[PDB]
């Protein structure tokens, strides 16, 4: 049995690195219509 | 142009592993599938025949050898020991296993 | 002739002689015919390494053909195309092989 | 499941194909040389099937040949037939154009 | 038995044609019987099905 | 895709397993009885692996 990895396993580290600058891109952004 | 006309089989051999499907290579058949079980088992022939042609045995004219020949030649034929050896030299001894390597094709990760 | 698979040399070819050197889905059809017809056969590669053309200047047959031609050659027994060209000079037997042109491609990869 | 279960599914390209099923009946003329061939056969291949047509019943075979391309086209592609490959590619092209050759020949044979 | 040839095959061993141009297979027992030309229409045995048409 | 692949995978439960596949190599002794039987074998299955490991 895989520890934390195995849920990782099916989308790659880089992928998540890539969701979470992008969310955190877009986050800012409804900052700019304040 | 440029020419798709090359001088060596071996040659198109050459092209083809390198074409990366930009290009399509005829020949004999027989060779073409003797090239299917040769690594790295890359290549393969698609569609039938254009054109029947076969392969005889010779023989020098008015050889009295010539009719004894002829029917060992359908003896063998009809006796399937033809498609035996050729089963043996091409598939048989083939580098690589066409339902063989089929079977072995089931990877994963993510793009 | 020396051709893959029909026609190959032993790894240890050079430490063998005769019949032993060769090895091939023509030796192993030459042998059925030596069992069949009965007789004591001995291999020898065509001398040029040429299936036989007919010079179209001195109007003669090289190769296997020209063996033939010339009796150098007692039989012929290689992958050798079978044309109404040569039909005249020399005996063809029925054909062992049906075969023809056909499509050489890499198997599809993509991603 | 449906599209899975789908795409596994694939079309036969090779007598061997038959061998590895029996989902789908098949055979050939009840008599003939055709027959013959299966029954001298010798590759482990074809005598697997034509084992399996000596043991399968109701018996594969059919009186005619035109019997046995109705006994193909009416079992909705449960039962695949097998004949003289320029007669088959010259009933292909015969209406309802409503079955097809598929796969490389068998064997080797020459009208002359 | 009576070993004797029937049909066009017998129609060239006793004279009674000149010359046969069908669809007849080659075979080693007509072989010794009378005398083939070369092929001139390579074939074998073939798979039929139904044609997959989709709905 | 992971969890229908993981399913579709078997563990062998017949030398006819092998002969299916090519993926896992296996074999015999360099020499011996069993060897002989593989080599004597006739049988069409066995026959295929004696092929088999006559070449790989
Ligand atoms: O009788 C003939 N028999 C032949 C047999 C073969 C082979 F398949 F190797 F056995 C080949 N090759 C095809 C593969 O690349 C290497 C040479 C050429 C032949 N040619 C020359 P063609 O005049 O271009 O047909 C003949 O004449
Ligand atoms: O020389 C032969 N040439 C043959 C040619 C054909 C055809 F294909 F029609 F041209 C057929 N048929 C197959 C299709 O159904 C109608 C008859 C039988 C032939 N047979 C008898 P076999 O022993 O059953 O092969 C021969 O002996």
């Amino acid at each position: 049995k895989p520890g934390v990895f195995s849920f990782l396993d099916p989308l790659a580290y880089e992928i998540w690195m890539c969701i979470v600058f992008a969310y955190i891109g877009v986050s800012v952004v409804l900052f700019l219509v304040s | 142009e440029p020419s798709v006309f090359v001088r060596t089989t071996a040659e198109g051999v050459a092209r083809v592993r390198k074409s990366k499907g930009k290009y399509a290579y005829l020949l004999e058949s027989t060779m073409n599938e003797y090239i299917e079980q040769r690594k790295p088992c890359d290549t393969m022939k698609v569609g039938g025949n254009l054109d029947s042609k076969g392969y005889g045995i010779a023989t020098p004219k008015g050889s009295s050898l010539g009719t004894p020949v002829n029917l060992a030649v359908l003896k063998l034929s009809e006796q399937g020991v033809l498609d035996k050896l050729k089963n043996k030299w091409w598939y048989d001894k083939g580098e690589c296993g066409a339902k063989d390597s089929g079977s072995k094709e089931k990877t994963s990760a993510l793009s | 002739i020396l051709e893959s698979p029909y026609v190959m040399m032993k790894k240890n070819h050079e430490m063998l002689e005769g019949n032993e050197r060769y090895e091939g889905y023509c030796v192993d059809l030459a042998a059925e015919i030596a069992k069949h017809c009965g007789f004591k056969y001995k291999l020898t590669i065509v001398g040029d390494g040429k299936y036989g053309a007919r010079d179209a200047d001195t109007k003669i047959w090289n190769g296997m053909v020209g063996e033939l031609v010339y009796g150098k050659a007692d039989i012929a027994i290689a992958p050798l195309t079978i044309t109404l060209v040569r039909e005249e000079v020399i005996d063809f037997s029925k054909p062992f092989m049906s075969l023809g042109i056909s499509i050489m491609i890499k198997k599809p990869q993509k991603s | 499941a449906f599209l899975t279960v789908e795409r596994m599914v694939s079309p036969i390209e090779s007598a061997e194909d038959l061998s590895k099923q029996t989902e789908i009946a098949y055979g050939t003329l009840d008599s003939g040389s055709t027959k013959e061939f299966f029954r001298r056969s010798k590759i482990a291949v074809f005598d697997k099937m034509w084992t399996y047509m000596r043991s399968a019943e109701p018996s594969v075979f059919v009186r005619t040949t035109a019997e046995g391309v109705a006994r193909v086209r009416k079992s909705k592609g449960k039962y695949a037939y097998l004949l003289e490959s320029t007669m088959n590619e010259y009933i292909e092209q015969r209406k309802p154009c409503d079955t097809m050759k598929v796969g490389g020949n068998l064997d080797s044979k020459g009208y002359g």
